């Protein structure tokens, strides 16, 4: 899946709604603006969370290559693939790849930021349930990274 | 498919039970075990003179038996990897073969079957028995044993160079002493070896009694030496058997905290919510058929790659511990947030009566 | 019934030496272990021939002592069990008789009886003299040192199997280093067996001392081989002391924190205020007296039982333990508290002058 | 004692007290009415945990199945007379199933939900107290589970 | 008087350095050891009958001079009791002198003495050679080390009894099994009890050798139980050191709260002003000058001793230890004092404005 | 400059690989260990008589390596010092040389160059041999193993002195007592000091073999006795371990917490600023250009100076341990601050409402 | 020191000031106001602190029996004797018997319920101090017990 | 470095700046108004830990001696070098010797009383600084003892 140059441009033009200024970087302010434009309502400290995870400078942005390689990643790493499985064996007691239908959907719609009803019922139609009601999570993660 | 859903679930219970067993497992590996140290058992028995005969007797038929079963165990561990998801196809079953210990395995079975045909230059074929240790030694997953002697004698390196080194003068003066006072007395310490050799089985506690003090000089000076030297001796054993105790019983203490908790969980629905920006029927409307303004999907897109990524931060330090200063820094919020509301209050009153 | 009631407090007196003792009552098991132990050691001198004669005299009179001495104390706890309401009439009596070491202790004594009615097959007469042994193996009250060392060697696994692993390879590897060495020298070592034989009688620090190194090869292999081993073998001893130790002092922790108090005291009192709902003189009235609305009476008993239920469970919960997090969900209530009052202090200064 | 037909259609009079519109079920806003109309004061809370000891279907109400099974049950199971005794033998240090008249006259109106002076009097009358002034508690819980 | 107060320190000082020693007076009871346990040695080299002639020689001299030590020790002693207070006049040095320990120390100084004496029945002016070790036993201040022992042997009661219950049933089984397999083709298992002196010789770890297994299943059944037993008959020894350790460590723990305090402080202030109620000079004045209404006074000193009590008992308190949950309990002082003062506020602003 | 500072850099390193090692510097200790002590073995073997040839052939070329190594090495050291800036010229190379091991690492290879030198008094020579154990104690940095024992033996001084008393008194009656039933039957037993040191050779487990009682009575009496003598014996390594292990957990413990912290950044920042004040281009204007009103920039000055001497004293502090009632303090002014803020408050609706 | 019939009377007068009703007791209300008309301030705690240590009955009073028994005896008992040696030697490090004349100033006005400058004068002036200034505290308990 | 009369003359003068009234004392009063009239802000714990530092009497003033031994002294001592090298130790992992240039700036800016930018500057440009840019501290400790 090598990056293309059109891919590239198509990532410029969401960069630039950011960065409506040209200045080539965003901050909080860029990154908050467009999120509470849509109705979203972060936080500073999440804001500040979110930038911190791409900024290698370290001065509180993110320039367009620290974008582009975000955006060209996304979920497709090997430490993604790891933590996320290693997120599904904390429920996973038997240590046997599988977790039930039924406690899949307590821990996503009870833990967290809870999943509401539709949301969780087209995770699991997503995943191939067995007829038992069990779910083999571990080729659920390929999916998600893929 | 409920024919291939049954076959999942045979793999899958197939290759927990070999690679990590639980619970009833066991049953299957103490088996194994005791498979193998008694062939050793038997080997041992073949180098009497007395017992020869009956004991290659034996080992014939348990090595027939041994061989058999390896064969199969590895035959149905190779087809069990097949059931996660890592290795599928012949290539991936090719993949799971790479692996070290796998190769070991298979190592030691052609070796033990090209013994056994070649039985039909014997001293080779006894002296290969000692291969089995290795089917032991394979029992190590990636020597968790090393690692943890390792690291408990390192952090007690202070403690036991004190032992070692308070224990090595009392051996070197002990002996000299003993030496001197038995010179001539008795012929056991004809020469300082013979004296650093009882000095030393004499200190750990062996005793063997080949030789021992006959003068009372000698014997008082090795009654006297012997206290101050056995404890020392002794005081490595203590320490670590101290050292393990307190490192089961810490391990055991953060198991009661559970704090990792509620990261895990967030990780795995900002995967998903990341996951189904690019398949989900909340984007299949008329409204979103991308055409005239593409990049409004890609910035939401983009936010939700962001969130992930504070997840899987937040997922991965949660297996750091935490300290108990906590407490502290709970009362730092609750009382700054609470003096904060004093002063709105404080403030109000002055702004609206002055 | 004065008389009845002192019979009542004879038998719980009895009942409590017996099954349960505490205090004083121990000078009583004490004694009666004393007299079996003994017993046990004369059987011993039985086996000598030099004192045959004497301590067979002995072991008539303490064995008739004996089966005198137990049966009257079978007995007596026989009758001394009625004292409980559990047990009552002869059919209750027989129930208590059901339990296993009560019928052990009747077998044991039968046996004794027929045995020495037998000695007027003298070698089944004195084999069964191993019988008293069970006398001592009854003390155990439903095996609690074999659950009490199985669950501290659960607990330490890891490091007693690290403790096992270490100190077999280098048994191994001593014995055969020391084999190599000391082959054609010396003749103790004349096979590999006699080897691995003192390579143990050595690491364990028993030190017999019939075999030992003769040659300087050796000698020196074997000084530096039993520093190493000898810590191995005896690593053991300690985790195992430790983890004791450790148990016993986090147990006596959590009895200084007395944390269950008040859900015993309230169960008791759910179960005398629903009890006394169907007896008490708060019921026997005109009032009361059911002809015309039953269901009043019937729905504040349904109200009792449901207390009673949640009293129930709140006693069998203060037997679990308590985390030390309590001190931030105090914190976390009593400011949540607090910070609603000064929010419904705003409120009401903005309600009235706004 | 052997559950009747008419002794059932009594719990079902009671069960209809609570749920007088008839529609199979107790919850919270039934059962603390019908209790603040005798002149109690339970908490939420309080009402909760009630129902919570008997609804089996977790979803917050008593049906007459759940009930009748209180109802009949009372204290009469051996759950209920061996955690009574358990309670009794936080008292008992000596261990002989003994409690003084005064220990416990103590206990009943000193700890918990306290027992009225009247109350607590009735109890110890109840109790066949030996002359030394000593309560047989066992007994005691046997004439409560019976 | 100055001479004497000079008297009075010199007499603290030596009662000082004798009764409770601190810092440097050690070298002086240490010197005091050294000298009676020397003794106790030539003692036993007087029984050889080597160098009977010089021990004897040797011995006349060191109980003349620790004759003459123990004397002016003792009168010292005595002489220096007359510090302290309570034995005052020779009545008081009577009172001294009738300590048990003293009258010890006097009994076996007389006889000393006396032997000496009777030195111009050899046989007992040599077995009262043991006497000296009661002066050794004599440094016990009241048993200190019997208490600790016992303390810390009841507080580890079930582990111990665990470990002697294993231990001795491994014993048992082990030399019943080894003297079957022994029994005819080795002499030194000629009976059962030369089976069980093998079996405590190897498990305690001593290893004599006059016995050994011969035969190989014996060695091997043998090596196997004896790696079981050896660890159990060990385990005593750890159990109690670490709880000897454990309980240094607690201990040390409470030295740094220092809670205490301000109670001892307190006493000293509450006794003071009632002894002063009857001498200050603030009850030396025309208004005092108790002819008209003594009774005023008297309910003065009333209350002086009413506190007083309560200062003594708040005293004897402070010894007793504290919990942790001394935090919870001033959160829940704190919290109720504000949410107290929020409820005054409230209750102003309502009763103003309404 | 920059050869200067290639050259301060080198030096820099190789005096922290000689002085104070730290991760991969070690390899060069460990190296000079192995090459000291090998030459002790060696020396060992010279005294047998029968590898004196090779021996000394091998102690010839070692101890020339082993002198050119040290000379080497102390050259390097004492040019190395150079780096750090207390020894400077001449002078402080001297002033380094002046440290008591630098002189007995020189007296050592001085006194090792005399030797090889006469060699071309040969007892002398060999004698000379046991100076390299000075290289060895040289290794100690100020005792530090020495200290670490002092400390835990005074730490637990209480519970080592109860062992030892209770296990003289077993070992003095155990030994009397066996003595008195093997007096005349076994010829080992001829005098009370062949039972002594029996008694002790069989306690401390070391168990020689050349004396062992031989009459049952002997034998019961010294099983009982040995099972209660070993464990007393073998206490204080347990109690030792432990209290090494304790220690060491405690001390890690503190590591985490990390408070020191910002007192040493302040301590740099006002030596910086009171530094400052007589060289900062803040004070080169005409406006400081002194020569009016000298005293202003004086008192400047006298000010940096008492906070510099105030962040030296919080800096030294910072190394003293901390309790964990820094919680308690917290609450107390934090609720005391918030106490204050509603009084405040209250004052002020009082003041404007009344 | 038999305690004589006419010494009764005085602390039954005494006694009488507090039970001014003849009532035979002495509670808080009694023991406080009498002791808030000397111009003391106790506390109700401090009341029922004081009121304790001498109430056998357990029943917040006191009687005469109780006010005779403590004045008959003051500080005079083996207990008090001991205790008050006990808490000097809290200041007593060198175990010597002895504390120095600066040091006892220093633990009575700075510690506790701190001696005015004038009550400390007069204890330093009654001990009598040694020409160093060390201050034997043994006998100085013995004359507060006597 | 022997103190001269002269030298002694001129710190008597400052310390008359702080004693204005002649009594030979300086108080917190005295201390802190000299340090307001330059415009710096102690608190009042501040003013009494600098007195404190000095105070030998303890009573709370510096009086000529005590002040004169600390102009005379600086940081000259012993103590001050010591200490001063202890403090950069801490921030020293190596054990070298050596702190890094901007290791030191960000110690310097970040902790504690933070140094200004031109502070910080004036500080990394009086040490020596090496080519690679690691200072060695313990020759910066000994010019600011010098
Ligand atoms: C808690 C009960 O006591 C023990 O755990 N005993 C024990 C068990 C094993 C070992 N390791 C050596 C070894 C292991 C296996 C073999 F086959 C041969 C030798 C040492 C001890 N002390
Ligand atoms: C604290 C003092 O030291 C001991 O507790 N000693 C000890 C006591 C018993 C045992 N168990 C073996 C055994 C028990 C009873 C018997 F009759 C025969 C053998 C082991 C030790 N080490
Ligand atoms: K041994
Ligand atoms: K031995
Ligand atoms: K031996």
């Amino acid at each position: 899946d090598q990056l293309t140059e059109e891919q590239i441009a198509e990532f410029k033009e969401a960069f630039s709604l950011f960065d409506k200024d040209g200045d080539g970087t965003i901050t909080t302010k860029e990154l908050g603006t467009v999120m509470r434009s849509l109705g979203q309502n972060p936080t500073e400290a999440e804001l500040q969370d979110m930038i911190n995870e791409v900024d290698a400078d370290g001065n509180g942005t993110i320039d367009f290559p620290e974008f582009l390689t975000m955006m060209a990643r996304k979920m497709k790493d090997t430490d993604s693939e790891e933590e996320i499985r290693e997120a599904f064996r904390v429920f996973d007691k038997d240590g046997n790849g599988y977790i039930s239908a039924a406690e899949l959907r307590h821990v996503m719609t009870n833990l967290g930021e809870k999943l509401t009803d539709e949301e969780v019922d087209e995770m699991i139609r997503e995943a191939d349930i067995d007829g038992d009601g069990q779910v083999n999570y571990e080729e659920f993660v390929q999916m998600m990274t893929a | 498919s409920a024919a291939h859903k049954r076959y999942r679930r045979l793999q899958n219970w197939v290759y927990n039970v070999l690679e990590r067993p639980r619970g009833w497992a066991f049953v299957y590996h103490v088996f194994i075990f005791l498979l193998v140290f008694s062939c050793l058992v038997l080997s041992v028995l073949s180098t009497i003179q007395e017992h020869q005969e009956l004991a290659n007797e034996c080992l014939l038929i348990l090595e027939f038996v041994m061989i058999v079963v390896f064969g199969l165990e590895y035959i149905v561990r190779v087809w069990s990897a097949g059931c996660c998801c890592r290795y599928r196809g012949w290539q991936g079953r090719f993949r799971f073969a790479r692996k070290p210990f796998c190769v070991i395995d298979f190592i030691v079975f052609v070796a033990s079957v090209a013994v056994i045909a070649a039985g039909t230059a014997t001293s080779a074929l006894r002296s290969m028995r000692f291969l089995q240790i290795l089917r032991m030694v394979r029992m190590d997953r990636r020597g968790g044993t090393w690692k943890l002697l390792g690291s408990v004698v390192y952090a007690h390196s202070k403690e036991l160079i004190t032992a070692w080194y308070i224990g090595f003068l009392v051996l070197i003066f002990a002996s000299f002493l003993v030496y001197l006072a038995e010179k001539d007395a008795n012929s056991d310490f004809s020469s300082y070896a013979d004296s650093l050799w009882w000095g030393t089985i004499t200190l750990t506690t062996i005793g063997y009694g080949d030789k021992t003090p006959h003068t009372w000089l000698g014997r008082v000076l090795a009654a006297g030496f012997a206290l101050l030297g056995i404890s020392f001796f002794a005081l490595p054993a203590g320490i670590l058997g101290s050292g393990f105790a307190l490192k089961v019983q810490e391990q055991h203490r953060q198991k009661h905290f559970e704090k990792r908790r509620m990261p895990a969980a967030n990780l795995i629905q900002a995967a998903w919510r990341l996951y189904s920006t690019d398949m989900s029927r909340a984007y299949l409307t008329a409204t979103w058929y991308d055409d005239i303004m593409p990049a409004v999907k890609t910035v939401i897109r983009s936010i939700r790659i962001l969130k992930f990524l504070v997840a899987k931060r937040k997922f991965k330090e949660t297996l750091r511990p935490y300290d108990v200063k906590d407490v502290i820094e709970q009362y730092s919020a609750g009382h700054l947030d609470m003096l904060g509301r004093i002063k709105s209050l404080q403030t109000r009153v002055d702004q609206i009566v002055g």
